[PDB]
């Protein structure tokens, strides 16, 4: 009924844990928040910002139409201020 | 007993715990984006 | 006092089956939550309520209940004074504290049992007399209540009658149908299409009238039980225990829950389309009305118009010969309503009235109700599942009807569950088959 | 004679009957025999039914050009709506078969009997000294038949809108439903498939775990099943070896060791899940449909940016726009 | 021809049903 | 890809003169359009008479012209048929009939201008979608 | 020897058993789950399906998804460092590289997991019927997320990882393959539906046929974790069903094997059906029906009705569901009933 690991119950209760995690947990949180709020995430994943789906006039979709020259084709889609 | 700290369980627990919160923080921020 | 050596934690409230005192705290604390809600919700509704806008378009379900009783409204369901709403809301909210007090008290301070701290209030589940008597008390309290309505309608103001001669308005009922042949007639009515049983009540006289009968009949039975004990069969038929009694009341609520679902969905009278939304059939009828009205203005002869199937674009016949609206709307030819009745003749929709007696207030009524059918999504997007976002709306009739079917259902399960346990509890095996004396093992093999 | 009726009641209730005809049985057995006999005759020889009340008969019987997969018993006419249509309400049988009379005779008798079947599933449990609640598990599949055969029609205003009695006829009920209610996007349905998927999953879970941890008592060339005798005292499998394996598959505390807690879960999961699915059809019977995220995410200018939710809407429109070809005369489908 | 085939199999399943319920192998206890 | 003031420039009157709405008026219009129109005019169509939509072109060939702020505003006060040879304020929401259509009571000249502006700006953004029905959803 | 020491360490009984299998399982399984959770919130499907598919864009738990790659990609494995993405990460994301990532990784993760079962079983010394059973879910994943699109034009027609993105996969199969009319799919449901019955029925049968081994009502505590007597009356259960249903078990060993068979056989059948749908070898129509429907305009079955529903699904969905085809269907060509 047991193995080496220190019974979670004890840890989730140890004042030491919280003294550690009261810092660690919110840290990660504020980090991820900034990841989004600084617009970094948008560039890490090429995800369009609310004003970057179409060009002002165009109403067509930037559909990638060929595998090998896709990356090149994608780059050109960003060109038309999309 | 004299339990250790850094264990395999610990590793596992964190591979899921750490990213999660990082995401929950990210998502929570998204709730304010607009147009 | 009570812990795991009673019942399991998740079955905690069953540890109170034999602690009259504390089991009273529960019921008094609980009854507070209901009053609390009713009150706190009314104020929430009013806080958002916009006078110059339909109630059904604001997610209200309590303010329209008050409106029906003739309070804060006038001609055509026009909201006059929002004070009665505020009052009913605050009053309840207060009484919730009073009850809540008693609840908390009886469950953590006062006697844990009653039998000794007063033999009048203390009780024994198997005490067929105490039971029939307490039941008798409540049968009276409910009976007075039924009359509390009859009073408001006949003396203190009236109720909202949508069928009002001059058009929907608060009217004082001073002629309750008391004729038993009529009153109890409803109970002998079919529950299918047309003859609709109880939900077919279509005028306040019967409503008020019927309530007079119930009020009396109820208190009558309230006294009878005070002054009696269950007979012979009554005893050799039922199971007498704390659970068994619960169960009986569970199936009872269940049944009333289903009846309520159909009332708010079908009934026009006690649930005014002016405060709630238009009924399901009423809206589909309204579409036929609207377009029969439109195209007729474009020069079309509604009477002889032939639709794709050769059935009658605008007007057709029901299975029994009556002239009704055409289209898929042929299924709702049992719909009756203030706005539509003046067009009906002795044979159903009259081609002459339809041809030149349609009034403007009806055209826009039909338009209104057509564009407010009880169709919507969970996230509150009015229309068909394929509609676009814009009109945030879901008919109160839809909310009520669904919520109450779920509740009604689970209660029927609750019934089964508590009834099945009571029968096993009584006879005594609700905890397992006796390893030693295993009943099945004493029965011949059918093989 | 100890008293005829006294005896009668002793026979009916007798637990020595091959099949326990109970008190509920006295209503069940006749109602179920009417339903089945009428069904079988209908499905084989019944003539075309004007389901949509628009004089456009749909033949769903074998002898009239159907096979098992397509054939069905067609719902009563829409002209009839929710009206009661017993044989004695028709000028003739010819009229009764044309307006889908058999359907009502079937659904009503079945639902009736299938309810008593539950009532019986209690009675015998009582007469045998075993705990009740088995019938409460059967309350879920029943509550569905009810939802699909009665609640939805009451709600929609006609029995012609109830699920047909046939394979393909059922697929029709689904495809159309989805179009008008977008059920896949409704919480109750999702919980339903969770219960059903889960059920099958757990059914496989238990099934395997147990059969795999059986105590050896059989030869190498002898059916491992024989290692069990009907009416055993001790268990036939090592529930401690079972838990030992499964506990290592995931992790100890995420594994059952209490057969009673295991079997409760085993029953609780599907029944609860199906209960919600039944409440889904019964709720969407009053037009409280699934989530409508059509044109939700829109860009900075106002353009509509589609999601998979929109692609679903197109598929739905196709069904909407094509179902019941000649039955609609007006813009909005409010029935 | 097809109708006959469908009804036959059906009639065969019902026949099975009967035999399965009323002509099973009696379920014997302990000494089996 | 944004709602530039270039897009919020819609014809004010019949004589070519234009007006430029602001992101505040637009949203406000859009909100008001939902409050008193969506009910029957969701997505530029007309549920209780599908033959007449809010397409700018449709409003252009109307009589009088209703394809400008001035036009639509007048309409919201005294509505007429497509040929204008008949007033329909009795079965259509309007200012001169707010007693009959309460939703129109609050509505002030400020509100009317926004709603009107919304009707002319939507097709500019959505295009074909605005006019057509389920076909374009 | 180091090997036996490497072994020793791995097969050590921890909280979360690692094992040899783990060297394959955990890396993949985590990457699969991770990639989804990543895409679900950050990556878009604009350049791939002209669709917003992540929280970052406004999608909710239902509308979010990791959409398939373009149809242009074909059956390309789409490696981060392959001819398409060219080592670039952002591009990879925009070309739906995360799909083949999740797919292929998760695929191996299911191999590892079954291996685990096999490995852990051996150690604990129990029979591997937990492994046999798990073959069913593999077959499904393999046939649907791999074999199927491998028969079509590209990965684009494989089910996209997401809630809503799966509902269209369902609707598609109806509209295009008339999948519900397929004998194998039916067997499929018969197994899952019938399997979810055995689950429920057996559970309830046990809880309500229990012996009394305690004095409490909550009979849960009353259980002997250390075998001995049967905790429920198998003899009573038999008689119960034998009188209410007419048929009843009477060999727990068989009753339990049956519970493995039913849902596992079901899923296997449903797989074969799809393996045929890959080549489009569907069970779309009944020829005898169509021929009579052609010559005779008054013949109507619930089958004919359905096919019309399919026609509508195909015509109204195809445009925005298959962008690479640049479909343009004039309003007048769009099939529609009356009024609607
Ligand atoms: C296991 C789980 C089992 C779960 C079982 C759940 C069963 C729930 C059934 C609800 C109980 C019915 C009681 C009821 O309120 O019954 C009332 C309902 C409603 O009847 C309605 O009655 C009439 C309503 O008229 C009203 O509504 C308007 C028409 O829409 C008009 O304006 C009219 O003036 C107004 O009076 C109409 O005829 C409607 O068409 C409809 O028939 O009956 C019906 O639909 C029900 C049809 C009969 C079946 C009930 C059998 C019960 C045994
Ligand atoms: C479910 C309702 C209910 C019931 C059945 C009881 C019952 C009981 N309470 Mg009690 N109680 C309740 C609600 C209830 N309480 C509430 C809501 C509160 C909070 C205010 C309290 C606060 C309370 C206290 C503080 C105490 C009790 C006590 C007691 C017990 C002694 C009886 C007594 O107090 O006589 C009181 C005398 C009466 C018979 C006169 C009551 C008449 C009132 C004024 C009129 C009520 C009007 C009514 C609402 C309308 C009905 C009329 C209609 C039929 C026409 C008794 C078991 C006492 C106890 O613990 O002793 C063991 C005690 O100390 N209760
Ligand atoms: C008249 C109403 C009523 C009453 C008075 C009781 C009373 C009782 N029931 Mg009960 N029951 C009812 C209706 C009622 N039931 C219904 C309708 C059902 C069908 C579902 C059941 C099903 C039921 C079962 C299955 C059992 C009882 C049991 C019991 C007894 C122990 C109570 C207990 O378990 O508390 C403990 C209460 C809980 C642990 C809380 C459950 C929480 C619910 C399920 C969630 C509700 C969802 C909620 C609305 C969402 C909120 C959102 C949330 C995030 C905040 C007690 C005598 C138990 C008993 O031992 O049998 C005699 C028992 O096993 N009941
Ligand atoms: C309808 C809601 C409800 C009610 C009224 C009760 C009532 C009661 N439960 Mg209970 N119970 C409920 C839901 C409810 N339960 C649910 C959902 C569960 C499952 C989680 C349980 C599980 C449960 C168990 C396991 C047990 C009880 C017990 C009891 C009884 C003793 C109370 C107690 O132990 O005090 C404990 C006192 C406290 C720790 C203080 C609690 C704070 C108070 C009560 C709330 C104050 C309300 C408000 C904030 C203040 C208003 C003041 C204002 C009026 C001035 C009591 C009659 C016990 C029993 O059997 O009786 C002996 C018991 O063992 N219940
Ligand atoms: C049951 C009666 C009932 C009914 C018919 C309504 C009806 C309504 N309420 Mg409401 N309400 C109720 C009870 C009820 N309420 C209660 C008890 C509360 C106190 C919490 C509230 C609090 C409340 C608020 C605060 C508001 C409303 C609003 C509204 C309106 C908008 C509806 C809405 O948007 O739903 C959307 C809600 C859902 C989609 C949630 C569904 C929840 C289901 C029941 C959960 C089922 C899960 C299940 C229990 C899990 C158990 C299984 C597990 C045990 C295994 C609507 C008229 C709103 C309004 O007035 O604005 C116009 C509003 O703001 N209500
Ligand atoms: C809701 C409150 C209530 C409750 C809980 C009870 C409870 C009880 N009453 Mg009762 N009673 C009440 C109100 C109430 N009464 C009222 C208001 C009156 C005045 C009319 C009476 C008059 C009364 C009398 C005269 C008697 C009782 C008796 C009894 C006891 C046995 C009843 C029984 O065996 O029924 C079971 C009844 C059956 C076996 C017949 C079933 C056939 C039903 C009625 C028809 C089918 C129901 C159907 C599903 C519903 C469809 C609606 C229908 C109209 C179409 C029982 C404790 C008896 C007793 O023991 O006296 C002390 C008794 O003689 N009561
Ligand atoms: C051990 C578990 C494991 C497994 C089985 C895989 C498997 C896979 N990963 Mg992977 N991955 C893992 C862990 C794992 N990963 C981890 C922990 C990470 C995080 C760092 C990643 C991160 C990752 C990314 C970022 C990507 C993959 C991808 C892939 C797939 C294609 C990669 C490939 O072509 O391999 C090639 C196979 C080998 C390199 C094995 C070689 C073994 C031989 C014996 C060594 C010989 C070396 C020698 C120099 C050769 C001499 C020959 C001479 C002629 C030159 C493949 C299914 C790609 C993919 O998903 O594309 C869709 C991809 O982009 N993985
Ligand atoms: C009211 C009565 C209603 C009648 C119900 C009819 C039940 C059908 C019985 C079928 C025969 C069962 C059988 O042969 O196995 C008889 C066996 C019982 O015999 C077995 O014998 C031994 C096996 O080596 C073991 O001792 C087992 O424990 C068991 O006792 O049943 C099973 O074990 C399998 C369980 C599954 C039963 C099938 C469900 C029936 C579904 C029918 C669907 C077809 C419908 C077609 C429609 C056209
Ligand atoms: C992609 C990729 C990768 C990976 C990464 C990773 C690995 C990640 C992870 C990630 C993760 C790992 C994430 C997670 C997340 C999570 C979340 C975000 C969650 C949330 C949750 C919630 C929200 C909950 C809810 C609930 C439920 C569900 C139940 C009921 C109750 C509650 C409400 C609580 C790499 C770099 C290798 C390479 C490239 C590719
Ligand atoms: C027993 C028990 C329990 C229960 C309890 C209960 C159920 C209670 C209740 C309670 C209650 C039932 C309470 C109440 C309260 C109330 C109050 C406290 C009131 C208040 C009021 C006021 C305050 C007024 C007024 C107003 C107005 C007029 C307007 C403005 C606003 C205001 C609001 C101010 C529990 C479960 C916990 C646990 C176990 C035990
Ligand atoms: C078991 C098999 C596991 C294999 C896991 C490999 C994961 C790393 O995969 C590796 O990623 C890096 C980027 O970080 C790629 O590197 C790519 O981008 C970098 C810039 O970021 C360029 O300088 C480089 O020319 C380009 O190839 C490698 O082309 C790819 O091979
Ligand atoms: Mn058959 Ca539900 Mn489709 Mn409108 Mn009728
Ligand atoms: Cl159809
Ligand atoms: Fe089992």
């Amino acid at each position: 009924g047991t193995t080496g690991e220190r019974p979670f119950s004890d840890i989730i209760t140890s004042v030491r844990y919280w003294v550690i995690h009261s810092i660690t947990i919110p840290a990660l949180f504020i980090a991820g928040w900034l990841f989004v709020s600084t617009g970094l995430a948008y560039d890490v994943f090429g995800t369009p910002r609310p004003d970057s789906y179409y060009a002002q006039e165009q109403r067509s979709i930037p559909l990638v139409t060929d595998r090998f020259e896709a990356k090149q084709q994608v780059e050109t889609f960003l060109e038309q201020l999309k | 007993v004299s339990y250790p700290i850094f264990t395999v369980r610990w590793v596992a627990v964190h591979t899921l715990a750490v990213p999660t919160i990082f995401f929950l923080g990210a998502i929570a921020a998204m709730q304010f984006i607009q147009r | 006092d009570q812990e795991s050596s009673g019942f399991a934690w998740w079955a905690g409230n069953a540890r109170l089956i034999n602690l009259s005192g504390k089991l009273l705290g529960a019921h008094v604390a609980h009854a507070g939550l209901i009053v609390f809600w009713a009150g706190a919700m009314t104020l929430f509704e009013l806080a958002h309520f916009i006078p110059e806008k339909p109630m059904y378009e604001q997610g209200l379900i309590l303010i329209p209940h008050i409106a029906t009783l003739g309070w804060g409204v006038g001609p055509g369901g026009e909201v006059v004074d929002t004070f009665p709403f505020f009052v009913v809301g605050v009053v309840h909210l207060i009484s919730s504290a009073v009850l809540g007090f008693g609840g908390v008290y009886h469950a953590i301070r006062g006697p844990e049992t009653l039998e000794e701290y007063s033999s009048f209030f203390g009780y024994d589940w198997k005490d067929k007399n105490k039971m029939t008597t307490i039941l008798g008390f409540h049968l009276i309290v409910l009976g007075i209540g039924a009359l509390l309505l009859v009073a408001k309608a006949m003396f203190f103001g009236g109720l909202y009658d949508t069928w009002a001669p001059g058009g929907g308005d608060v009217r004082v009922i001073t002629n309750p149908t008391l004729d038993p042949r009529v009153i109890f007639g409803y109970l002998l009515k079919s529950p299918f299409g047309g003859e609709g049983w109880i939900v077919s009540v279509n005028n306040l006289e019967d409503v008020v009238g019927g309530h007079i009968w119930i009020g009396l009949i109820c208190i009558a039975g309230g006294i009878w039980h005070i002054l009696t004990t269950p007979f012979g069969w009554a005893r050799r038929a039922f199971i007498w225990s704390g659970e068994a009694y619960l169960s009986y009341s569970l199936g009872a609520l269940s049944m009333m829950g289903f009846i309520a679902t159909c009332f708010v969905w079908f009934n026009n009278t006690v649930y005014p389309s002016e405060f709630y939304g238009p009924t399901g059939p009423e809206a589909s009828q309204a579409q036929a009305m609207t377009f029969l009205i439109r195209d007729q203005k474009l020069g079309a002869n509604v009477g002889s118009a032939q639709g794709p199937t050769g059935l009658g674009k605008y007007l057709m016949r029901s299975p029994t010969g009556e002239i009704i609206f055409g289209g898929e709307t042929m299924r709702f030819w049992d719909f009756r309503g203030p706005w539509l009745e003046p067009l009906r003749g002795p044979n159903g929709l009259d081609l002459n009235k339809i041809k030149n007696d349609i009034q403007p207030w009806q055209e826009r009524r039909a338009a209104e109700y057509m564009t407010h059918a009880p169709l919507g999504s969970l996230n509150s997007v009015g229309g068909v599942a394929t509609e676009i976002n814009s009109v945030n709306f879901v008919s109160p009739r839809s909310w009520l009807a669904t919520s109450h079917f779920v509740l009604a259902f689970f209660f029927l399960v609750g019934h089964l569950w508590h009834a099945g346990r009571a029968r096993a509890a009584a006879a005594g095996f609700e905890k397992g088959i006796d390893r030693e004396s295993e009943p099945v093992l004493s029965m011949p093999s059918l093989d | 004679s100890a008293n005829l009726w006294e005896r009668f009641c002793n026979w009916v209730t007798s637990t020595d009957n091959r099949l326990y005809v109970g008190w509920f049985g006295v209503i069940m057995i006749p109602t179920l025999l009417a339903a089945t006999i009428c069904f079988v005759i209908a499905f084989i020889a019944a003539p075309p039914v004007d389901i949509d009340g628009i004089r456009e008969p749909v033949s769903g019987s074998l002898l009239y050009g159907n096979n098992i997969i397509t054939g069905a018993v067609v719902p009563s006419s829409n002209a009839i709506g929710l009206h009661f249509y017993p044989i004695w309400e028709a000028a003739s049988l010819d009229e009764w078969l044309y307006n889908g009379g058999p359907y009502q005779l079937i659904i009503f008798h079945f639902l009736l009997g299938a309810s008593c079947y539950m009532g019986r599933q209690w009675e015998l449990s009582y007469r045998l000294g075993m705990r009740p609640w088995i019938c409460v598990a059967y309350s879920a599949p029943l509550a569905s038949a009810f939802a699909v055969f009665l609640i939805y029609p009451i709600g929609q205003g006609s029995f012609s809108d109830g699920m047909p009695l046939g394979i393909s006829g059922t697929f029709n009920f689904m495809i159309v439903f989805q179009a008008e209610h977008n059920i896949l996007m409704h919480p109750f349905h999702q919980l339903g498939v969770a219960g059903v998927f889960g059920g099958a999953l757990f059914c496989a879970m238990h099934g395997s775990l147990v059969t795999s941890s059986l105590i050896r008592e059989t030869t190498e060339t002898e059916s491992a099943n024989y290692g069990y005798k009907f009416g055993q005292e001790e268990e036939t499998y090592n529930i401690v070896a079972a838990h030992g394996y499964f506990g290592r598959l995931i992790f100890q505390y995420a594994s059952f060791n209490n057969s009673r807690s295991l079997h409760f879960f085993l029953a609780a999961w599907p029944v609860v899940g199906v209960w919600f699915t039944a409440l889904g059809i019964s709720t969407m019977a009053f037009n409280l449909n699934g989530f409508n995220f059509n044109h939700s995410v829109i860009d900075a200018k106002g353009n509509v940016i589609n999601t998979w939710a929109d692609i679903i809407n197109r598929a739905n429109l196709g069904m909407e726009v094509m179902h019941e070809r000649n039955a609609h005369n007006f813009p909005l489908d409010l029935a | 021809m097809e109708t006959i085939t469908y009804v036959f199999i059906f009639a065969c399943i019902i026949a099975l049903f009967f035999f399965a319920i009323f002509f099973r192998e009696p379920p014997r206890i302990t000494k089996k | 890809a944004e709602l530039t003031p270039e897009v919020l420039t819609v014809p004010l009157n019949s004589e070519g003169k234009t007006i430029t709405l602001t992101e505040k008026q637009y949203l406000e219009g859009k909100r008001l359009f939902q409050y008193a129109c969506a009910s029957c005019h969701v997505g530029g169509i007309t549920k209780t008479n599908p033959s007449l939509d809010l397409r700018t072109e449709t409003l252009a060939l109307a009589t009088p012209p209703r394809d400008n702020i001035e036009g639509l505003v007048d309409y919201m006060k005294n509505p007429t048929t497509y040929d204008g040879e008949q007033e329909i304020a009795e079965v259509h929401p309007s200012l001169r009939s707010a007693d009959i259509f309460p939703k129109m009571r609050n509505l002030t000249e400020k509100d009317l201008v926004a709603i009107a502006g919304h009707i002319l700006v939507e097709p500019k953004i959505l295009g074909d979608k605005w006019g057509g029905g389920k076909v374009y959803y | 020897g180091w090997f036996d020491i490497l072994d020793d360490w791995l097969k050590r009984d921890r909280f979360v058993f690692v094992g040899w299998s783990g060297i394959l399982l955990f890396p993949c399984a985590y990457l699969a789950l991770g990639g989804w959770l990543t895409g679900t919130t950050f990556v878009t499907s604009w350049y791939t399906h002209g669709l917003a598919s992540s929280y970052l864009e406004g999608c909710n738990f239902l509308t979010v998804a990791v959409s398939t790659p373009a149809n242009s990609m074909g059956h390309s494995l789409l490696l981060l460092w392959g001819p398409e993405a060219q080592g670039d990460f952002t591009r990879w994301c925009q070309l739906g590289g995360l799909w083949t990532f999740i797919a292929l990784h998760g695929a191996f993760g299911l191999i590892g997991f079954m291996l685990r079962q096999f490995e852990i079983a051996r150690l604990v010394g129990v029979r591997p019927y937990n492994a046999i059973a798990f073959s069913a879910p593999i077959a499904v994943f393999v046939s649907v997320f791999l074999i199927y699109p491998l028969g079509q034009s590209s990965w684009f027609f494989a089910p996209s990882f997401g809630v809503a993105a799966i509902f269209r996969f369902l609707l598609f199969f109806q509209g295009f393959h008339n999948w519900t009319l397929n004998p194998f799919h039916m067997m499929g449901v018969a197994g899952v539906l019938g399997g979810a019955l055995l689950c429920a029925i057996h559970g309830a049968t046990v809880e309500n046929t229990l012996f009394q081994d305690g004095e409490g009502a909550s009979t849960f505590r009353a259980f002997n974790p250390t075998q001995a007597e049967e905790t429920y009356s198998m003899v009573t259960a038999n008689r119960f069903w034998s009188q209410i249903f007419g048929i009843a078990f009477s060999n727990k060993r068989w009753l339990h094997f049956f519970m493995l068979f039913v849902p596992v056989t079901g899923l296997w059948m449903s797989a074969i059906g799809v393996v045929g749908l890959a080549l489009n070898l569907r069970s779309y129509d009944f020829i005898s029906q169509e021929i009579r429907a052609a010559e005779d305009p008054e013949f109507e079955t619930f089958y004919t009705k359905n096919l019309l529903l399919n026609e509508g699904i195909r015509a109204w969905m195809a445009p925005q569901d298959q962008p690479h085809e640049n479909f343009v269907f004039p309003e007048e060509v769009l099939p529609r009933g009356n009024a609607l």
